[PDB]
This record gives structure tokens, C-alpha cells and sequence, in this order.
């Protein structure tokens, strides 16, 4: 019907910022029903509000290696999908 | 502002 | 054959470099039985030979928005599994 | 840099 639950895997950034991602992801899913837009949406918001550059990813399942900045990284599993975010300009 | 880190669902 | 067929979708880098990724992904997959290790392996190899910084992802299904450099970007589905590679230091 | 790109299976 609408299964969904947060499950932070790891995060290194201000609570409000990481929490923002949680809502940014939740709302992102509500608007977009495909990881492509979900990630791209979240990225723009963080890149525009928190200043560039943010890299975003979303998927039901996937592994990846990535390098980011500092105090600007977060990753959490929501429902049947994962939402990754971190600056790596 | 620089550090590598793995990631997986 | 045993499936594991490459399927280039996006590419923006030296032929040998992109082809290297194809083999790097193919070999990476046969080495590790988890997309997570795949990216980490492929990434280190490119950051080692090509020099940092490379972002690599591998998953059964997902989507992500990311900005890279130039002449250092590539993406392709291998054996159904997605495998992204691109510099975005 | 060439230009940003969004990946999707």
C-alpha cells in the first residue's frame, strides 16, 4: 500500500542536514517514482541550498565506492530503496 | 573535505 | 558464455580507458561476488593507474545524479548488473 | 568537466 521506513546506514554531517536528506528523500520518492529523478532531485536541492557540489544516488540494491568532502555525507535505507548523498565536487 | 568511503544498500 | 554480457549505454573517455573499465568490471565481478566490492575494486584500480578521483557503482537496479570531469566517464550493464565509472573528484 | 550525467538501470 505504501511501505516505507528509514534505516540510516551511515552519515557524517549536521543532524539537520542529514535529517533534511531524510525528508528530501521521502518527499523525493513521493514526487518521483524512479531512482534517476529521486537522486537528481535531492542533489539539486542540496547543491542549490547547501551549495554545490552534492552527489546523490538511489536504488533498491547496489554497491559503490565514492569519495566526498567532510561533514557533508549521509546514506540511509528507506523502505524498498536506498538513498545516498554526499558532496564530492 | 576529502575522504573516500564505500557505500551499499 | 555463462551470460555476463556487457552493454555500453554511456561513455565519455579514451577507448582503451573505457574498454579497460569493461574488463575491469568483468574481471572485478568474477573476483568478487558482491557489487559493493566490485566498485571499490574498480575504483582503486583507476585511481591507481589513472590517478584519483574515480566514482564507481554497481547494482541490480538504481539511479543517481552525478557530475564528472572530462574524458573520464563511462557506464554499462554487465550480466544484467549496472556498472558505473567516472571521475568526479 | 564535460557535463553532469544521471545514471539509471
Amino acid at each position: 500500500m505504501c511501505d516505507r521506513k528509514a534505516v540510516i546506514k551511515n552519515a557524517d554531517m549536521s543532524e539537520e542536514m542529514q535529517q533534511d536528506s531524510v525528508e528530501c528523500a521521502t518527499q523525493a520518492l513521493e514526487k518521483y517514482n524512479i531512482e534517476k529523478d529521486i537522486a537528481a532531485h535531492i542533489k539539486k536541492e542540496f547543491d542549490k541550498k547547501y551549495n554545490p557540489t552534492w552527489h546523490c544516488i538511489v536504488g533498491r540494491n547496489f554497491g559503490s565506492y565514492v569519495t566526498h568532502e567532510t561533514k557533508h555525507f549521509i546514506y540511509f535505507y528507506l523502505g524498498q530503496v536506498a538513498i545516498l548523498l554526499f558532496k564530492s565536487g | 573535505m576529502s575522504c573516500d568511503k564505500s557505500t551499499q544498500t
